[PDB]
């Protein structure tokens, strides 16, 4: 029964603004685009078109510094290495411009652990590897 | 009990010659004749207090095991949860048939064959039948009315008279649900011991039936606080005297009763 | 109590852009219209019309490759196979045109695998067989 | 303690478009009604009105054909036989005009069964029977 | 601890239109009315007045008849008795010119009990005892 | 170890309209301000004013009897006293003017208590005490 | 409402014979969704759930178990308004 593989998530690899980041827990990152959508004069089915792009992304982790909180809304680059195990084949991506949508000075429940929470936006990606 | 026990069964059988104590009969008593043994006392929980243990052995002539058969099936008839007043210590008790001795034996010395027949008895220390638990005397009260039998409240009296159901309290859980309101809530379990079974069903079916119905029950003749119902369960399995069948919920609600002074007189003085 | 069948999930087989798909393990696709209501005088109860048609997808599955992200918003159908096994009459359908309204270009929890989500729209389809 | 009765709800027979339909699992049917709302010039109290009606409806069940699919958006009536068993007095209803809002095309997950949803609206009714 | 009396909810005996309704589970009634949140030129803290009403209601029960689905969008009256069995002193309200917002005409799933739900709006109620 | 304590939430005694409550399980009120936030020409972080304050309340108990029905949209005065016991100071509000945003006539189910929801605004309050 | 959980049990030399019965009785269970209370009719038992565990004893549990339930009304009999009347004043 041939081999397959899931690429489990503790694999990933964030660098921050060219510095590792090591306590993060999830990261999200979507490239929207508005649709666009147009109803020709004559034809009775919708068509779309690719229209303007926008990123926008997310993290969740755990509270190790004032990174963030010191970083501002400044323009900063992220880097994903996603790697698989099973084949060596890790999947690269690159975040372009990304700035943080709100600045999470504080975020601490008495009796848990404190996690900082941060979503934003990026202007463009290049895809490193696959 | 020993004399009550007795007495029963001289009075109840006719082909009993004697029914002797343990060490009593020598070799020249006359078959077939009975022998009262009084096992052990033992303490079986808050609902059946201390249970004491009888053997009726029966002896028989050796003639044929079908006349032990027939015998057994009279003394199981006589005892078996009919009450019996013993005129000695003149206070009753109600023998519950309980199974019958390992094996049929056969003891050649005495020529005879015997088998022993095996009773217990209910609740030794109890002698009230009184309870200030006013949730089970106000739901006993309520079970005679409707039902027309017995009913004992706190827990099994020795000398039950079946048909009967007791009506124990068996968890108890109270709450602050405000500043001035207190709410009980009582979980009330109830038997209904009866020989035939087909009784026991009815009787649960009608007194579950009542309970829903008319859905909350009168604390006390004052009508001031009733009982609600919150859940009636019957589990027919359950053991008629160690468990009971029927188990019910029920909650009430009270006001603190804090009647403080009033302000019956006031004063007031000015200034500018 | 003659026999009667179920469709399990399971048999589904989809084809992205001609591509076998392995990893996709739930499939949506609806074909939505515009209601256009419309009253009329003397005419109590409201009367309604085709409209204009809309089509929608959306994909979950197990991240293998960067093929989506590759793919960006270029125009691709999509192929569903839904086998059935007590009797062999397997329900195709094609999707025509269809298009990402997003990349998922990252999504990834630590603790978990690493799954892709994909939504878009498809200007009509085709119920090849049934 | 005189008997009673509820009308359990797998007692329905849903016939769709003449054809009576096996696999539906729940059915739901409303009609509307505008309010117009009308707030007198002297009277405190609002004051309404029938307004305009407008059927809706929805269904449930597993998917074995794809009739829906192949029904596209025309009209078809549906009528809907609740029997009562205790006493046979089956509440009957019709459904004029309906017309799905969505081609429920694909909507398959991959370890379930494969169940079909459908909405749409419904320009009037008849109750057959009650 | 002098006695105290919740009302159980079972109380309830709901004549709808003059003829009792056994079925009803739960009955819902609120008589809104619009704020008027008036900012005075001069002061700081906001003013409210009583507006107009307008009425609300909702039902939940068993079905055992199409009651309902006959009653139409017609008016008609509500009457709500909750006794005070520890009392006698129970509680009696009339809602008036009550119309249904909707024909629950069909709600019905496969595995379990057929319930009718209702909700609509009322002009005025009479708080006929107390 | 020095000795702290919190309010138990079941010392409160509410005063509606002069006279004491006895059912009430929960209130909540909070005095809101409109923010206004303006933009300054020249500056780069939003400044925040006071604006005009406005009054709500909740409150949720049992049904004992139809005094809030009674009510209407009267105005009435609310007086909330959380006593502590570990020392005796006991936190008194007062709320002026308060109004009933709906009568809440009917609110019972088939199998449960019958509780009364009531929700308004009040004009103003004044802490009589802390 | 009145539920009651009835189980049953199915005794047979031949053990196969148990499984048959079980069989039939569960089918005409499920399909039958309901059983005559009484031959007056006027009254029904409407089924819940049907299970069997093949394990359990022949004798002490028995195998199938089966919910019923059944709803029943008040059966309020009170006094009529046979008669009315009503006077007047100003």
């Amino acid at each position: 029964i041939e081999e397959a593989s899931f690429l489990n998530g503790s694999d990933v690899v964030i660098l921050i603004d060219g510095v590792e980041e090591l306590y993060m827990e999830e990261i999200k990152a979507d490239f929207e685009q508005d649709e666009q959508s147009i109803k020709l004069l004559g034809c009775q089915n919708e068509i779309s078109r690719v229209g303007t792009t926008k990123g926008s992304f997310s993290l969740n982790g755990y509270k190790t510094d004032s990174k963030f909180a010191k970083l501002g809304f400044r323009s900063f680059e992220i880097i994903y290495n996603l790697s698989n195990s099973e084949t060596l084949g890790y999947e690269s991506i690159r975040l372009k411009n990304c700035r943080l949508k709100k600045l999470p000075l504080i975020n601490s429940k008495a009796g848990e652990i404190v996690k900082i929470e941060v979503e934003g936006s990026f202007r463009g990606y290049d895809l490193l590897n696959e | 009990m020993r004399a009550g026990i007795r007495k029963a069964l001289i009075d109840n059988i006719k082909e009993l010659k004697g029914c002797y104590e343990p060490n009593v009969p020598n070799k020249d008593t006359k078959k077939p004749y009975m022998v009262v043994v009084q096992g052990q006392d033992n303490d079986h929980g808050e609902t059946i207090g201390f249970e004491r243990s009888i053997e009726v052995w029966i002896y028989e002539g050796r003639t044929t095991f079908k006349k032990l058969d027939k015998l057994t099936k009279q003394v199981v008839e006589v005892l078996d949860m009919n009450t019996i007043v013993d005129e000695s210590e003149n206070e009753a008790f109600t023998c519950i048939y309980k199974g019958t001795s390992e094996n049929d034996i056969v003891v050649e010395e005495w020529d005879a064959i015997a088998r022993g027949i095996r009773f217990s008895v209910i609740a030794l220390e109890d002698k009230e039948d009184t309870t200030n638990d006013r949730w089970v005397e106000a739901l006993s009260r309520h079970t005679k009315d409707l039902l027309e039998i017995e009913s004992y409240k706190d827990n099994w009296k020795k000398n039950f008279i079946a048909p009967c159901a007791l009506w124990r309290t068996t968890h108890i859980e109270n709450k602050r649900i405000n500043y001035h309101l207190i709410e009980i809530t009582k979980t009330m379990k109830c038997h209904v011991v009866s020989k035939n079974k087909d009784e026991i069903v009815k009787l649960l079916e009608t007194l579950e039936t009542s309970l829903i119905i008319d859905k909350r029950v009168r604390l006390r003749e004052d009508k001031n606080m009733y009982l609600t119902l919150v859940s009636v369960v019957e589990d027919r399995e359950s053991d008629m005297f160690t468990t009971g069948q029927l188990t019910a919920v029920f909650k009430m609600i009270g006001k603190i009763k804090r009647e403080g002074p009033t302000m019956d007189k006031i004063y007031g003085n000015g200034n500018l």
